RNA sequence: GAAUUGCCCAUCCCUUCCGCGGGUUUUACCCAAGGGGGGGCGGUAUUCGCUUGUAUCCUUCUCUGCGGGAUUCCUUGUUUUGCGCAAGGUGAGAUUUUGGGCAACAGCAGGUCUGUGAUGCUCCUCAAUGUUCUGGGCGACACGCGCACUACAAUGUCAGUGAGAACAAGAAAAACGACUCUUGUCGGACCUACUUGAUCAAAAGAGUGGGAAAACCCCGGAAUCACGUAGACCCACUUGGGACCGAGUAUUGCAAUUAUUGGUCGCGCAACGAGGAAUGUCUCGUAGGCGCAGCUCAUCAAACUGUGCCGAUUACGUCC
């Protein structure tokens, strides 16, 4: 497909519930909620 | 409900409307017989009884499990691809009987799409199944 | 019909505001209350490589987000439900729903 | 007279519904105890009720229903759940005597009674499957 | 009743039994459970693996090698033919003879590499009394999957024929030649 | 006896009677380690001389029952 | 005297078994073809192929061979359909698979493509 | 109320307590009659997960939040007093409770400038190579060449083609400024149900119906497994395995060039018979075996991630 937070298209996009967040990868673009504990 | 399971199911429920059924003719023959009815065969259809061991037991399921059919009732249908390409086997079922079995109840012991019994006639008629068998049974 | 209050939230203790404190107000005092215990939490869990690129040991996460649904039962309230839906304004994700 | 337990063993939970009798042949689900298919699990099934009084004290009617593991767990529960049901019968309606033979018996004959036997599952990790066997291995 | 008191496989019985040899008599015990059929934890603990009967621990080891295999529920469908097999040809309870085939074909004496210098050095080394059960048990349902494995035309029937000749002390069985070709060089070196 | 055979004969049949109670166990395995006939049809060939009563059955089943002299 | 027994069919000698069918893949079949054993006019099994013109009656099993069409039997089962130089032709076996083959062997074999290539 | 009320090869007949008379020389064993007591097949009768019917009641089975629950007691052992150790016990559970997750300091000239609006400089800066809903091609090629990882088998311990039975758990899903709707706006790109798809195949066509999910039709099913229904094959490179190869057709898509592939039906009598040296990793619900979903996304999963099912042998020691 392509992304909306990048224009890149490669790099790999995440649309797994109806988002992007791996062409700017979440690890470093956080506060969507997320976190680990397990 | 009431049908299979209650005589043993598996294989002494079958066995006896099986010889009656035959001996006078009731449920569908339609060509077709040949045609695959479980996934990936290399065989024909089978050695002996291409389509009956099927519709009693076609009936039995849609009856005690109340109106599973054309979807829900492969579900007690069979498929193993118990040949494959060479990737990790999956379940599979073949429509062609769905169509013909639906069609069945509408006539002997059933009544309608909506309504699985009449006065039930293979309960009552498996009644005898466990007096007296018709293969020399094990058990009797 | 009877009108049913589904609070969803990302986040406990904000719900928890919600139901106890603020059903209180609705509790016998203009309508009768009938509390079941909430619906089941689900799970929305994401795998995430953490290597950005392709020498490391090839390691993954979990992340995990809880989804608290917490429902309420009433006997039909009308007119009356403009209050129930007002009192909460406590955090963000607190929506109500009316039958 | 009633009582209801439960068998609780794997991720299959039984009910055991317990309904006054006196003589009554123990069963399950829609298949009473001679027509359980599997022989094994059947012969399982029967150790639970046949020792400590083969209708001696079994003479409850106790039916069950059960879900939510493969057959095995789901015969094991059954067990769990029949003598369960027996032992609570006997401590309310009658005395903590009789209730004590019993019990103890059923305790000493391996299987304990009590005990869930709660080992259920192991969770997969990484970045690897299952627990370790890795992909396979890099030189070292 | 008669089933409280009363234990049965389901009419093997338990009475006639005695276990056969004495220096073995607590890793080797007598079954009362109506299948060898397994549900329990049967190891936590260095000996717990010794609290139950010969009977169970064989069915259990029966075969291994998957791509499909049945396990547990499998192995007992073969257990209730070969306990018939074995019946009527020692004209004798099948149970009983099963207590003397593993006792009779496990090795008794060993020896091991343990020297040092370059080189090995053999001793005689006495077999504990949980290892003869093990051995023997193994070997006896080695030989089994080995005889059906592109051969014979028999599928239970091999186990019951081990189990017979192990019995006798006959250089048949697979269990036997192992326990004679070790102590010829664990008593002929010391 | 003779090593290969789909047969259906005479001799095969003939044979058949005499080593049947012969034994003490009968399967329809070693009927055919005596080769006379494969496996295959001596099953058939066991059951409906049983049924005869020339041998006896043993297991409530058939298949991987066995047998005895009678 | 038999009862297992050679079989000349393609004039090329391929032995008997003890089930008709499976011995019958030799000549150039297949088990799912062999549900036409029903109407093949011995459907039954677990019998000698020795058995030929006795029990079997052979010739006519060699006619629903060579062409089913004559009989009413469902023409699903026929190895190739509407090849692209003729209409249906109705079975594979002896020299008459080759002669299809060898048209397409010198057309297929161009294709230039990932896949064209490999099978090439 | 349907339905069963099983006497056509077995569950009107028993159990317990007691008394007497017979067959026994005695013992063991057994026969007959009666009294008391208990219900059993009908005073306990089934199951319908919709007969969704008609009445009544509840929270055992469920569910989520917040709290309970031992390194205590005992063996009087081991413990010089201490730190503690072992076995057994209570008990759901015996010690880092159990399984995961986080993690110090010092660093490596490790990887990443194709993740970024995170960047030094200096290269590409217009016959630009940058850039293009632009077209087509590559990354995938095949002397039969080596290595890494994966999967299928050589079958009798699903065993190979046939049938029937009972039975599982996380998780995914929906909304387009596109139409219609009004004084401020609703339904179509997700699935599954049901029926036609058999007076004649599969692939596959279409209409009705519900859901934003504990609603989706029973929210959960067919593999491992069970099966003697008296199934078939049967110790063979086959009827065990597939990989090549040709013909046909439908489906997906902006575009298919075996893309399609859940499909027909050829070739199988092509390999391969547990496989030299070498070498991998796990002590418990684990290993091994098996299946399903998510993930990526015109379309395809032998991959990866997660849940579930069947479920052991040996060891519980040492440091070579």
């Amino acid at each position: 497909r392509h992304c909306v937070i990048c224009s890149n298209q490669k790099a790999v996009i995440r649309k797994y519930e109806l988002n992007v967040c791996r062409q700017c990868f979440r690890e470093n673009a956080a506060n969507i909620g997320f976190s680990k504990l397990r | 409900i009431r049908r299979i399971g209650k005589k043993k199911g598996a294989t002494m429920k079958d066995v006896h409307p099986w010889r009656w059924v035959k001996l006078c003719s009731q449920h569908f023959k339609q060509e077709g017989k040949l045609m695959v009815p479980n996934c990936t065969e290399i065989v024909k259809s089978s050695h002996g009884r291409e389509r009956a061991p099927q519709n009693p037991d076609w009936y039995y399921i849609r009856c005690a499990a109340i109106l599973r059919a054309v979807y829900m009732r492969p579900g007690v249908g069979y498929g193993g691809l118990s040949k494959r390409f060479s990737n990790k086997k999956n379940r599979g079922s073949r429509p062609e009987i769905t169509v013909r079995a639906s069609k069945g109840l509408l006539h002997w012991g059933c009544k309608s799409l909506t309504k699985l019994g009449l006065i039930e006639k293979c309960e009552s008629s498996g009644h005898r199944i466990t007096k007296n068998g018709r293969k020399l049974a094990d058990a009797i | 019909q009877r009108v049913l209050v589904k609070m969803t939230s990302r986040n406990a203790k904000a719900v928890e505001n919600v139901m106890t404190e603020l059903l209180l107000h609705a509790r016998n005092e203009k309508v009768v209350l009938r509390g079941p215990v909430r619906l089941p939490t689900r799970t929305l869990k994401v795998t995430t490589r953490k290597t950005p690129c392709g020498n490391g040991t090839n390691t993954w996460d979990t992340y995990e987000l809880k989804i608290y649904k917490r429902l309420v039962e009433l006997r039909a309230p009308t007119e009356l439900v403009k209050k129930i839906t007002s009192f909460p304004i406590d955090a963000g994700v607190d929506v109500a729903i009316t039958i | 007279k009633q009582v209801q337990t439960f068998g609780k063993k794997k991720t299959a939970i039984a009910v055991a519904t317990v309904t006054k009798a006196a003589q009554c042949n123990i069963r399950v689900n829609g298949v009473p105890v001679s027509q359980i298919l599997p022989e094994t699990l059947r012969a399982k099934i029967m150790e639970a009720v046949n020792v400590v009084g083969s209708r001696h004290f079994a003479r409850l009617r106790i039916d069950v229903t059960v879900r939510g593991a493969g057959q095995v767990a789901q015969a094991y529960a059954t067990r769990q759940a029949i003598a369960k049901g027996l032992v609570a019968y006997y401590q309310k309606y009658k005395n903590e005597v009789e209730k004590a033979a019993l019990k103890d018996k059923y305790l000493a004959y391996d299987k304990y009674l009590l005990i869930a036997d709660p080992r259920r599952c192991e969770p997969k990790k990484w970045g690897r499957h299952s627990a370790r066997t890795r992909f396979t291995k890099s030189y070292r | 009743m008669s089933a409280k008191a009363p234990k049965l496989f389901n009419k093997w019985s338990y009475e006639n039994l005695q276990t056969t040899e004495i220096a073995l008599s607590d890793h080797i015990s007598k079954t009362a459970t109506y299948v060898p059929h397994s549900a329990g934890r049967w190891q936590k603990k260095r000996f717990r693996k010794a609290r139950i009967p010969i009977v169970e621990r064989l069915t259990n080891g029966l075969m291994f090698k998957g791509r499909g295999n049945g396990k547990k529920l499998q192995a007992v469908r073969l257990v209730k033919h070969t306990l018939e097999i074995i019946h009527l040809l020692t004209d004798q309870n099948p149970l009983q003879v099963v207590i003397d085939a593993v006792s009779k074909g496990a090795p008794r004496e060993d020896s091991t590499r343990v020297g040092s210098g370059g080189v090995v050095r053999r001793q005689a080394v006495d077999v504990s009394p949980m290892r003869r059960v093990n051995e023997a048990i193994y070997l006896m349902c080695k030989g089994a999957r080995e005889a059906a494995f592109r051969n014979l035309k028999t599928l239970p029937e091999c186990l019951a024929d081990e189990i017979v000749n192990a019995s006798k002390g006959s250089s048949n069985s697979y269990a036997i030649k192992k326990k004679d070709e070790v102590e010829r060089v664990a008593k002929a070196n010391r | 006896a003779l090593q290969n055979a789909v047969v259906f004969d005479k001799e095969t049949m003939d044979k058949l009677l005499s080593e049947v109670p012969k034994y003490k166990v009968i399967t329809p395995s070693i009927i055919s380690d005596r080769l006379k006939i494969s496996v295959a049809l001596a099953a058939k060939g066991l059951q409906h001389l049983c049924r005869q009563k020339l041998i006896k059955l043993v297991s409530c089943s058939s298949k991987f029952r066995l047998y005895s002299r009678v | 005297e038999q009862f297992q027994h050679i079989v000349r069919l393609l004039n090329t000698n391929v032995e008997g078994k003890r089930k008709v069918p499976f011995a019958l893949r030799m000549v150039k079949g297949v088990g799912i073809r062999f549900a036409y054993m029903v109407c093949k006019k011995a459907g039954i099994d677990v019998e000698r192929r020795a058995g030929t013109l006795t029990a079997e009656e052979l010739e006519r099993i060699s006619e629903v061979i060579a062409d089913p069409a004559k009989f009413k039997i469902p023409d699903w089962f026929l190895n190739r359909q509407r090849d692209p130089k003729t209409g249906k032709t109705e079975h594979l076996t002896s020299a008459m698979v080759d002669t299809r083959l060898r048209e397409d062997l010198e057309r297929l074999r161009k294709n230039r493509v990932h896949r064209g290539v490999r099978h090439a």
